[PDB]
Parts: C-alpha cells; structure tokens; sequence
C-alpha cells in the first residue's frame, strides 16, 4: 500500500526524477495540515459502534425487505456478516484517511467486493446506500466545531467524503 | 510500501482492528520528524549534482585501479563512468525519497531487494558505494537535525552494503 | 502489551530487522504525545474516587431497575453496589494505564480479553458500564489534548462494549 | 514483551493500584530523557555492520581455534552463523535499549539461548567474548561526543552496558 | 444443516466410508424419536400465538423498563414491541424447526450464528429472549416425551443465551 | 447438505413460516416409511463390491475399447480409479437415499464431474453407462421380497431410481 | 476413547475370548437403564451454563482471592479462561456419562491437566472445589424427582458423582 | 472404537459442544437396536464351535487345492488347518464384538486394518474367508432383525475383502 | 515417469540447481549399463510368445484348479485363458519397458499403480502372476549381465506382488 | 517428465506394442551418442554464470529503455528477477539437453510464462531475444573444438538450438 | 553430504521404497567415473603447494591494489598474505574432496553455504578468488577426463561465485 | 548422511588436510570392489519380500506368544505394523550396504528406535531376533555362488553382517 507520501515518491521514481520545489511544497502542506487528519480519524474511529449501528438500523428501516425473511439480511448470521461489511469498509475508509490515499482502500477492500456480492446475492444499490449513511454520519462527527481548536477542515472533509463515494461505487 | 503511516495501517489490519491512539502517535512522530527530513531532502536534491560528481571521484580517488582496469565492470572507459555516475545518482536520489516519505520504503523496494545479486552479477564492489555513501554523508553540509535525517537513511544503505 | 514502543519492535522484530527511522519517528510521537496523556492520568487517578461515585451513580440514575432487581448481577444489595464501583473502578484504573504506557495495550490485555464472555456469564449489561463511561468523559475536567487522550481511550471502552 | 511503561503498568495492575505521585515522576523523566535514548538506538543501529564485523575480526585473532579447521566458526557455514548469532543478538539489545526493559531480550533471544550453545558445541564463553567487544563499540559510538547536543548520558550508557552484560552473562 | 441423519453421512463421509450399521442406528433413533418432536413440533405451532404473547407480557412483566425507556432498542414504542413479538416468534419458531429437523441444525443456523453479536451491537438484553423462553417452556402444555423434546430446544437456546 | 426435513425447514424459513398441517403430515409420512429407507441402505451397501465389480464387468465387456492399450480405462492406475468413481457415486447415491433428498449428492459429487472427466479425456457417456448398470443392480438387490417384511417399496425405488438417473445425467 | 461395551469388547479381545454369559446379561442391563442415562445427560446439558455460572460464583464467594488483583482469576481474559475450563470439565464429564466411561474424560480432558495448571500457577485445590460444586448441582438436577416418570437412578447418580470426583482428584 | 455411542461423542466434541438432542437420539437408537444386536450375538456365540468347523469345511469344499498343495499358506498339514479355523474363530468372534458394541469399530480395530497387507505378505487369498464368511451368514439360524444385525457385520467383512 | 536420467533431473531441479557433476555421473552409468538392459529388452522381445505361452501353462500347471473352477476371474473358458495371456503379456512387455527406460517407471506407471486394488476387486491371485513372472525368469536365456538387468525388474514385479 | 527413453515406452504402451527392431536401434543409437550430450551439459553449465550474465549486458545494451527508470528491468529487484528468469530458462533447457526431450522445459518452464510476462508487463519479445542470445552463447561454448576428443556434435547443437529456440517461441 | 550415492538413497528414501535398478545404475556411472576423479585428486593434491602458490600470485598480479592498500581485508600485510594462502588453499582442497566424494557436496557443506555472507561481510571480492581458481584450472596439468573432472568442479566453485 | 567416501572427506577436512597417498588407496579399493556391493544390494533388494515374510513366520513360530490374542503383535494392525518395520529396517540396511557407511541406518533409522519400542510395549528383543533371521537369510541370498562370476565377498559379508548386528544391538 501507498500513503501520499510514497505515492509521490513512486510517480518519480517512474520518472528516475529527484523532487521538485512544487512536490515538496505539496507535501509539506501536507504535514502542515496533519493534526486535522488525527482529528478526523480519531473522531471517526471513536464512533465506529454508533456509525455502524445508526446506519444499519437506518437501512433496515428504509430497505425492510432486507430483514423479512428470504432477505439478505435476514437470520442472525446474514445480519452479523452485513454489520461485519460495513465496519469493514468504514475500517479502510479510516485508514485511507490517515494515509491520504486510497491504495489500501482499493487493495484491501474495494477490488473483488462488487464480484463478491453479485455472487452472494447481496445487492449492491443497498451496500452502497448504508455507506453513504456512514459517510453523512462520519463527516458530521469529524467536522464538528465543538471540543476542538478552531479552523477550517473543508478540504479534508471533501477528501473524506470521496473515500466513501470511492467505497459507494465500487459496490453499486 | 514501508513508511510510519504504512506501518501503522499494517499493524492495525494485521489484527482486524480500526486505528487506535497507538497508532496515532506513531503518524504524529511522523508529521513531527517530516520538517527535519524534508529541509534534508531539499538539501541534497538542490545539491545533487555536485554531490554525485564529488562521490564518483572520491570513488575512483580510493580505488584508482576502477578507472584503469579493462572490463565492462569497471568505469574505464567514458560509458563506465557514466553508469557509475547514474548509479551514484540512484543511491542519493533514494536517500531524498526515504526522507520525503519518512522511511526506507523506497530504497527497501527500489534499491535494495536485488542488491547483492546484482552486485555479485555484474561484479560490482559494495566497497565501491560504500565510498560513494561516505562522500555524500562527509560532505552534504546539513546539521542539526536534518543532518541526523541524512546520515540515517545513508547508514541503512551503507549497512545493507556490508 | 501493545505500546507504540512494543509496536514499533514488533514491526523490525517480524521482518528479522534492526530498527530504522521508519520506528524511531513512531517512539518520537509517543514520546512528545506523552506530556498531555501523563496529564490526562494524573488527573483522572488524583479525581479517581468522585469520578467513580459519580460514575456509579450516574448508572443507577439511567438504570434505576439496576438498584431494585432482586439478583446478584444487579446492585439491589450493598454487596452489589461494591462490585458494580469496583467494576467502575476498574475501568478507570485501565484508562489511566492505557495513557500512561501511552497505547491500548493494558485495557486490552486485563479488561477487553474475555470481556463478552463475563458480561454474558454474569448477566452484565454493557450498557451499563458505558452510562459509567459517558460519565467519567463528560465530568473529568480535562481541555485540549490531555482531554483528547483521555477520551481517545474511555470511547475505546464504549467501542469494545458496543 | 514491555516497554518500561507498560513494565510499571503491569506491576500496579498486580496490585489493583492507581499509579501514585512517584511512578509519574519516574516516568515523566523517562519521556524527558527519550531524545538521548533515540540517538543511542540510531547510532548503534547505524553502525551494527562494523559493530559486528570489527567484534569477528577481534574475536577469531584472539581465539584463533575458532577457526582452525574443526574449530566452531570454520567453514562458512559456521562463520555465517557465528556472524548473524552476533547480528541478532545485537538487534535484540538495541530493541532492550528503546523499550527501556529487557524483556523481549530475555524472551526472544536470551531464553534457552545457553542450552542451545550448549547443544551445537559452540562455546558460550566465547559468545560472550564478541558480545563484550559490541558493548565497548556500541558505547563508544553510542557515547561520542561529536556532532551531537552535548549532555550527559552516562546513566543510559550505564543502562546499555547492562544490556549486553545480560546477553553475554546469559551465555557464559 | 445439521441434523441425526446429515451428522450420520458426515460422518461416514469424512472417512470416505459406506454407511454402516453403526449410523443406520442413529438416524433409527432420530426416526422413532420423531414421533415425540412432531407431536411437540404441532402443539407449539398450533398454540404459538397464545405462548408469543403471553411470551412478550412475561418479558415486560420481568423488565418494565422495556416498555418505558426511551430508545429504539426497547418496546417502549409500537414499533418496538412490534419487533419483540417478531423476535420472540422467531425464537419459537426455531425451537419447532429443530423438533421438525430432529436436530438444533435450524436454530444453530438461522438463529445462534451472530446472536451475540447482534444483541450487542442493537444493545438487546439476553436475559429478554431467557425470560421469553422460560414462559414457553412453562406453559406450552406439553407432557411426557413430547414435553422433553420441546425444552431439550428451548433449553438449548437458553444456554446460547448465556 | 439438507435431509428431507431440513429441506422443508430452509423452505418454510425463507418464508418466515411455521409448518402447515399438510407438512407435518407429509414428513410423518416419511418417518412411517423409515424402515423401508433403512433396508434399502442396509442392502445396496451390504453388496456394494459385487454392485460395483459386477456394473464394471459388464461395462468393459460392452466397451472393450475402455481397457484396449490407450484406452481410458487401460492401466491398473486408470482402472483402478474408475472403480474409484463407481465406488464414490454409489456411496453418495446411498448418503442420498438415507437423507431422502439428493444435495449431498448434487453438493459432495455431482457437481464439477461432468467438467472433470471433460478435463481428463473420461468419456462421460461410459460412466452413465456404468451408473444405470449399478441402477438396475442397486435396485433389484434393495427390493428383493426375499428375507424381509412383505410390503410395497415401490415409491422408495422409485426415488433411489431418481438419485442414480441425476448421477448419470450429470455425467452424460 | 470407548464406551462401556467397547470397554467389554476390548477386555475380551485381549483374551481373545468369546463374551460370556454373565457379560451378555451385564451389558443388557446397561441398555437397560438406558432412558435414565439419556434423562441424566439431557438435564445436565440442558443446565450447563446455570452450573457453571453459580459454581464459579460459589467458588470466587469462598475463594475472594481468586479474583482480587494478582489472583489467578483477576481480569477478563483468566476470568473467561476459568470459567472455559468449568465448561470444558463439564462437557467431558456428561460425555463421560453418555459413553458409560471415563476413557474419553481421562485421555481428552483429565491427562496433563494437573501439570498443565502447575504451569500456569492456576491453584488446583481451587479448580477441585468448582468440581465439587458443579458435581452437587449437576446431580440434584439430574436426579431431581419432579418432571419425570419415577424410578430408582442412584446408580447411575453413584456413577456419575465418580466421573466428578475423578475429575476433582486429576487436578488437586 | 467407532460405536454409536463414541461417534456420537466424537460428533460433539469435534465441534467444542456439549451433547445435544441431535446426538442423543443417535443413542437412543443404539441402545434400542442393542435388543436384536444382543439376541444375534448371543446367538452366534452359543452356536460358535459348529459354525466355525461347518465353515471350515465349507471353504475347503469349495477350493479343495487348499487342502492338498504344499505350502505354508495352505490347510494341507494339520498346523494349517489349525490356523485356518483359528482365523475364521477370529472373524466370527469379530461379528459378535460389533454387535455387542453395536458398530464395526472392533473389525475395523483388531481386523479390517491391515488385513490386505497381511493376507498379501503371507499369501492367503481373501476369497477363502469370503466363502468362510458366506457359510455363516447361511447358517447361523438367525431370523428376524437378529439376523438382519449379524448380516450386516459379516457382508462389511466381506465387503472389508472384496 | 522415473529414469536414471529424469531422477536426476527430480534431484536438481528439486532444489533450484543447475544440473552438477552428481548427476551427470549417475547419467553416465545409465547410457553404460544401457548395454545390457538392451539386450535383454530385445531377446525378451524377440521371444515373447513363447515365454507368454510358456508362462500361462506354467500358471494353469501350478494352479490347475484356475482351469476347472467357474468364474470370470478363471481361465477356465476360452475368453478367461486370453485375458490370462494378455495379462502376462503385459507384465512382460513392461518388463521390456523397464530395460528400455532403464528403471522401474513404466511398470510403476503401467501396471503397479493399482495394482492391489484391481487384484482385489476382480479377485485374481497375485500368487498366480507370480508365478507367471518366476517361468520367464527360469526361461528367459540370456546369461551375464543381460540376465541381471532382466532379473532385476522381473524381481521388481514379484516383490510388488508380494 | 519424459527423457527421450520414456517418450518411446510412452508411445510404445499407447499403441500396447513392443518396441519395433527399428526403435531399439534408434535408442541404441542415442546411447552411443550419449558422451556427447554430457559434455554440451557440462559445458553449458559450468559456464552459466558468463552465459547468463553476457545475455543480460548485451540485451540492455540493445534495448536501454528496459533499464531506464520505468523500465521493465529498472530497480535491483526487476533486474534480480530478470536475471533470474534467464538463470531459470537456461537451467530447464539444460535439464532438456539432458533428457533428449522437452517435456521438462515444456512442462516446468514454458507452460503459462506467456501469459505471466503478459500480466507483469513484461515484454516477451525481449525475453525472446535474451533466450537467443543464452542459445548463441551456449551453443558455442557447447561446440568448442578445443580440449575434447574430436567428433561431430552437429546434431546435437541442432537438438540443443530446438530447445531454446522453443523457449523462445513459447514467449516472443 | 550430497554425493551420486547419498542422492540415490535420498531419491528412494524419499519415497519409502527400497533401491531399484534406477539408483543401482547411477551408483556405478560414479564408481566407474571414480577412476577419472581419483587420478585428478592425486595429481592436485601432490601438486597443491606450487599450486596455491601460483594462484596467488595471479591474483596479486591482477589485482595489485591487494597488495598495496591498507586494510585486514587486503594481502598488504604478512598476515593478509598468510590469510588469502589459505583461502585458496581452501578452495583447492575442496576441489580435491569433490572428486574424491565424487560430488559437490564438501564444496556446497564447507565452502559455498554461507560464501556471500562472508565475503560481503569481510569486505572479500568474489573476482579474487575466481582469478585464483581460473589460475589452477590453467595450470593443473591434467588432460583427458581427470582433467573434465577438476575443471568441473573448479567452474562449480566459479559459478558460485558469480 | 554420508557414504564412505564422504565420511573420509568430513574426517579430512576436520584436520584441514589433504588426503593421503594411503587414504586415496583405500578409497580406490572400495571402488575396485564396487561391482560385489552392487551384486549384494540388487540381490537382498530383489529378495526384499521372502526375506521379510519367512523371518516373520520363522519369528512367530518361535514365539507364539506374539500372535496369541494380548500378543504384540496379534490383530492385523499391529502384525502389519510389525512386518512394517522388518522392512523398513531391511531397507535402511541395504542403504547402508550400498553407501559404505552406518549413518543412514543410525541417523533415520536405528535412533530413537529402542526408545519407540520400549514405549509401545514391543519387545526388543523379538525384533532383535527378526533382525537375526533376516540378517542370515539376506547374507545366504548376497553370497550364493550360483549364477554370478566367481570371486570372494566375505569382507562385504562381513560389512553387511555389521550392518545387520548393529541394527540388532540397536533395539535389543
Ligand atoms: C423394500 C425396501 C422391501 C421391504 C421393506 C420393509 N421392512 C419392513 C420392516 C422393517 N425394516 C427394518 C429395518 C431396519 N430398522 C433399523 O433400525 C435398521 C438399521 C439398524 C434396519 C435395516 C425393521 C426394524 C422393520 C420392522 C420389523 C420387521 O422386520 O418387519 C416392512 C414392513 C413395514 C415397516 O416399515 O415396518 C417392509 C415393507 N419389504 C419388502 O417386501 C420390500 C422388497
């Protein structure tokens, strides 16, 4: 896996190309703007539980086909396994948001996920629509003004927010 | 690849677990460390050439014969000197990657992974870059910090040639 | 015990590898965010005892069934109420170990493991314990990052209970 | 394995105690001597292959039946392993150096380190001879005084040395 | 799905056997067996209504608070208690699976698989669905082996619950 | 796998229904009928050697190519593992009719056979062959009105009839 | 692992001895008082998690030390472990009573099992008191008079108290 | 010993189970079977002596060479007549183990493992106690589900040759 | 299939190596001893019918009751005295496969595979094809080291049927 | 795998025949011309290294791109694996060399290399001219006249040229 | 220790299967070749001294930096001269225990595991010893087959070392 | 393992030396007197199945106390396990025959051994006894005159007696 700094340091490796002065420029805002992604992961990580739970029952209670019987969702073990998935993806969504890039999250998580599903019967539209659940909920949680030094995070934010889109699409 | 934030990743996915403050920490160390390594990677990027040029004669200053002797191996002839340059190259090239990326990461997998068979393919003397390595580290005119920032990731390479 | 320390180890010891910067950054950021968790712990063991008398009664407040309920798993009893303010206790006490060896480490280790398995048994309701730790979160008196570090480790607690 | 940290931690947990005034204080010193600790670890590691290979060299002139024919470390084989014995159990004492407590020394390279010895014919004295040689080495790069904050050190110096006189009392 | 008669091929499968006597007699006890769970399998069905609410009265008689704290996880709302009856009818109706199947096979599958793991996460007490179950096993009508074989499955679910 | 009460409990489930009184009324029926299905199994696996030599005898000596030199059936390597293939069909044909429903048969043996023996060069329409021998075998051995209660199995070879046809089908 | 007509059997065959006819009547009896042996394991198991659970907390009420910090059952992980090994005990023991036999608790449970808790500083005199308990309530439940068809079980209740009591002396 | 009571057992056990109504009805059919079992074994055992000497004579009626070429393996000196109803004694007394202990597991334990291997080394042709085993199936006066008990243990030996 | 020349190579590449002198010699002993195994291969060859004739009658001589019994597994019709001969036909052509190869691969591959499984399921005696094997051998002519190559696998078979 | 001795059985068993006068000979033919085929071996081997090494100069001399940065043989790593799978083909062709058949370097080398380089990115077309240049090289050191008793190996060089050019068919 | 004859036993070991012609056949192309190897033996073992020797002259001559400059690794000293004698000394003795074993296996045991790790570490350049051992391949003396021998494992050693 | 020849060669280098104009002497007799070796392995080998079986009925005729019911080796198993290891030390002698050299038969055979037999309750002294009579039966065969040219082996029948009393010892 990559992180964004050695994502950069790979597209010049490519090149056989030492870094220029807009790189580390880049990179240095970068650093700069560090304790806003250990906000963010740790607020998200912090209400995982609640994240996961509130967007199940949401779900659920838009999608009740899911949990009547024959649905997907339907006995303790189908639940289980679809609470499982959505920790999951939000498990590397969070880790593609420390390392500011989503080779993990497509790596470890993303690739084989839709062929995955469609051999299950599990279907996608509705994995996609508890992670856009998740993604609401976790930006309201990491971009909340209270109990944390003032600033804008609206950047990171959108970052955020394309990792769960990322995550939506890949299953839908 | 290897890098704090990826180490951090990996510890936690080894384990099925979401990212704990334990991990957190190590990122932070990371963020921290990243002013003192990055003033090092500018440094010996905005130096480079003369570092590479200086490195290849302290080579060739030390082991003479590696410009008289006939053979491919050796940097004898112009196109030889003009690999051994490239190659000097490579190695500072992937200090200044170890220092933006905070770890060995890149020489690890651009540099290192193969070395030995390399080296004892195209007969090449580890003494030889060991020299090199040695230059650049007497002479890349960084202290404090980034200078301890330098020589690590030198030192790593000095220590995977011996 | 998992410490950012133990960690760093951990990752040169699996790979057969001496440490590089790659760890040493990963200690720095322990070392540096150790000023605002050893403030956290010091504050939370000097307030331990009104935080686990309010944290007590905080549960019984929310759960006031947990009081009347005839029951050795409920605090009907005085015998009852003791074990539920050790419990209490006990997860106070963990917290603070968690900042002071600056990781999850201890409340993994003497709390976590096992833990489903004893609320099942013993008819424990997380619930009750988490009421307990929404408490002591929302009363420890702590700011800025001696307050992220405490929390950082009490919602680690929720989650294991969740 | 501990760190010094988690070392007290387990003490107290033993005795359901909250850490008193004191063990803060210790500990607080601790992370106000890290630095010092950093630099010992960096220098002893960037240096490990002279550390070792200079140790060797003294070691087989000292002890030259040790690679006589039919001696411990003849063939290459057997020099390989000398080599790496004295490579691993240097790594272990840098990881004791940066815990702070011996523990994964003594778990993960002291332990039944002697009856191993003991087992291949390899003399454990002479063990200890090369483990002695990498103390003064490691030392006298881990201590010198040039390109670096001048401070004292002795007390971390003094830690280290007991370090590595546990590795070779453990083989003797 | 686990039941006499797939426990007697898997085991003979396992080994790349025949059948033999030794598990003909085992599916012969489940089939002479059945005669007690199908009798039992017909009363509970028959009378399930009746045990599912007199079932989800019993829980609320134990634990009041269900039908009065504020929360998605308690019956304190028409749709809670809608979704206690539906839990508790899935619980009996399991028990009558087991009796028709010869075996806990349906409850191990549909039912006890994740049962943890969603009553911790939807915050749902175990010792609701106990109390539930120990009304049906009072009063489902039930006696000689036809009563043994609708508490074996109750029992069984019990103890999941513990 | 799935017996014949599993198989109407996994149907009643994905409808979230209790059993109607014409299912418990049906499976008594089944379990009245148990002895009957405890001699077929009994007497097809007390012959099962004779079954198969027999089936196998009679298949060579219609297809004298199988065991010409080239033949697929030529070594005792190849021969032995064609006796093999009759051995496991017969066995999972006899697991079939003990559970009185074929998905242990369908799950364990079936599936991937036809694809296999296309892989190998095994003609399938040969091993139909060998299972309708094993069929008409199987058969008469299992309902022979000798040495056991006067009675009607007709319906029951009727579906072990059922399990060899699909064997074969799946082959062919 | 046997049962007790395996046991027969196998002193038999050791003899290379027909059975006699006092081991046929023996053994007769045995199937016999079949049901009750049925009745015995059915409420035991049917009650495992109540034994156990007010076991351990008969045992921890007499023996406070066990759990005080430092005790061998203090925190979660050697709390969960010791309540395992009462279940574990438990489960060997009423396979035991199934089988007639105590080599399945003696081969897969009760060997090492002294020397395994000598290893670990697990007091057994502790462990053969939770036996004890669970051995008085398994069989006031086995053998309590309401619920089922009245007979005498006292042998089998004799039989079943020394599978505990062996079980309790393995360990203390 | 595979009986169904240990199968049983092992069935459970494999999983970290406790026993369940699955496998106690497995049980139940043992012991109700136990009832035909014992009446053949009984049977087989009273009436051994003449079984094991018609059987002898059956074999060597049907392969006559037995008792007239030279060779050890063969019945033609007393000493092999002596082993070869000594060996039928075995197969017979190996029916009524796995009748008394109501499964194969004393055949497959004291018989069937290892048999191909020592009827090849010492070259006794398994269709010699084929036909031993065929003469007692014929012959041992059983009716009912007594003999349908004896017959199943005699065609798995010879099956077990075949 | 297993040759001197393609153990060699199983030995090598085994362990990633480059063919060495180790193997080369073991090679070379091959193609000498190819002398003898050639001869024999051909002498056999050249005079299979009668040794194949001359083999059955030795079978049906030693064992004549393979001529009288009823059964397919007997040569006691005409289609029962053909798969005889081709029977041995084959071990004797394998045979000649062996010296061709120079070792035991064609009649590993050819013919022992299964072997016991196929003698057993059809009931054939090994004792007969041993027999069979032991004429050839009495009969085969050659002498010398073209004897000892033919010995060798014939050997080979009969302790394969033993 | 097959030698060229094997391949005949092989053909021979197929068809259920005994080897023809004309086959006997044909092998004798190959034993007699077997010092042969040990030296090319020999001298093919004892000079991989130089083989190998020259194959491996001479192609990024050829075609640089491959070694730039970016390049299919860029990093010590690419260029190990490279080297490798030089060290890899000539080693099978040997093997092949010394069978008299390729059925080792058909089944062990080539079988899937297409499409593995296809996958990595590797350029076949350049592992194809490696191979050629291997072959080259091999062929006349195989070939030298100097210090082997003179004869005609003609043949030979073109059974040993067949081998390479195959592997470099297989993934050109 | 690998030899043609421990490869044999090794390749029916491996198999649980007693030696068959295809080993015996491998086992004489060594004892054949033997005659060959022995003589090469003798003849580098009578003449070792000169040998050596002269191949550290021909290093020296090659390589005359090793004997200028400063360094234990270099043969500027007496007693880097005395070390590199050895070595050779060393290598040609290993030479001599390949043909007399009739293998590589004294070379890979002695010499060659560990090779790269020692000269890396000791700062020795392969090209050293290989200019040695193309020295003795030149000057050894022999012809014919002793001298394919020697240079066999003479090229064994060079290639490990490239 | 080794074979004479690289047990001269592991005894050489332990001293650092050459070999000796004696030693290669020796060595040089072993190969002249190879072919006799060869003759004795092919002849035990091919003998392989009448050496065993014959010791085994020769053994159980001299101790029927083996074969009575309780024996060690009564039932099949444990007969099938007893003529098992006739073979298996039959074979690891005949390695030894051909390598010159013990360390096959102690190394992966005769260690371990008396300690395996002592634990299973398998006389040693029977076994030793097998081990006679093969050893008689395998010298008879390896030196009978008949049909092989003239010569005298009695030093390998020495050697091969040594092999077979030293497997004797090793269990007795
Ligand atoms: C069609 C298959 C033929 C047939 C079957 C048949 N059997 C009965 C009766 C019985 N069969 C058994 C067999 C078993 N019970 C077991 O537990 C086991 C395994 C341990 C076996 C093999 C038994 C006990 C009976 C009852 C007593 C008896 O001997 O009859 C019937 C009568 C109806 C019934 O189901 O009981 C029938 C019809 N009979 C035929 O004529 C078919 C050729």
């Amino acid at each position: 896996m990559l992180d964004a700094f050695a994502k950069v340091v790979a597209q010049a490796d490519a090149r056989g190309e030492f870094l220029t002065n807009a790189q580390f420029d880049a990179l240095s805002n970068l650093v700069k703007e560090g304790n806003k992604r250990l906000d963010a992961v740790n607020r998200i990580t912090s209400n995982a539980s609640t994240i996961v739970a509130n967007a199940a029952r949401a779900l659920f209670a838009e999608q009740p086909q899911l949990i009547q019987p024959g649905g997907n969702a339907y006995t303790n073990r189908r639940m289980a396994a679809c609470l499982r998935d959505m920790e999951i993806i939000l498990r590397y969504v969070t880790y593609a948001i420390l390392a500011g890039d989503s080779s993990v999250l497509d790596d470890r998580c993303l690739n084989g996920l839709r062929e995955t599903y469609q051999a299950l019967g599990t279907p996608g539209s509705s994995v996609a629509v508890a992670i856009q659940k998740m993604k609401d909920a976790a930006i309201a949680i990491a971009n909340d003004p209270n109990g944390i030094t003032p600033g804008d995070c609206s950047a990171l934010m959108s970052e955020i927010a394309g990792y769960f889109d990322r995550a939506a699409a890949a299953v839908a | 690849m290897k890098t704090p934030i990826t180490e951090a990743i990996a510890a936690a996915d080894t384990q099925g677990r979401f990212l704990s403050n334990t991990e957190l920490q190590a990122v932070d160390g990371r963020f921290k460390r990243a002013v003192a390594s990055m003033e090092a990677a500018r440094a010996l990027t905005n130096n480079a050439q003369s570092l590479i040029d200086g490195a290849a004669q302290a080579v060739y200053q030390k082991f003479p014969y590696t410009t008289t002797m006939q053979g491919s191996q050796y940097a004898s002839t112009p196109e030889g000197k003009a690999k051994c340059a490239r190659d000097i190259g490579y190695y500072l090239r992937m200090v200044t990657y170890c220092l933006v990326a905070g770890g060995t990461g890149p020489m690890d997998e651009y540099l290192i992974a193969g070395l030995s068979e390399i080296n004892s393919t195209f007969d090449l003397s580890p003494s030889w870059y060991i020299e090199a390595l040695k230059y650049i580290k007497a002479n890349h005119g960084l202290t404090g910090q980034a200078a301890v920032e330098a020589n690590a990731y030198i030192d790593y390479a000095i220590n995977a040639l011996s």
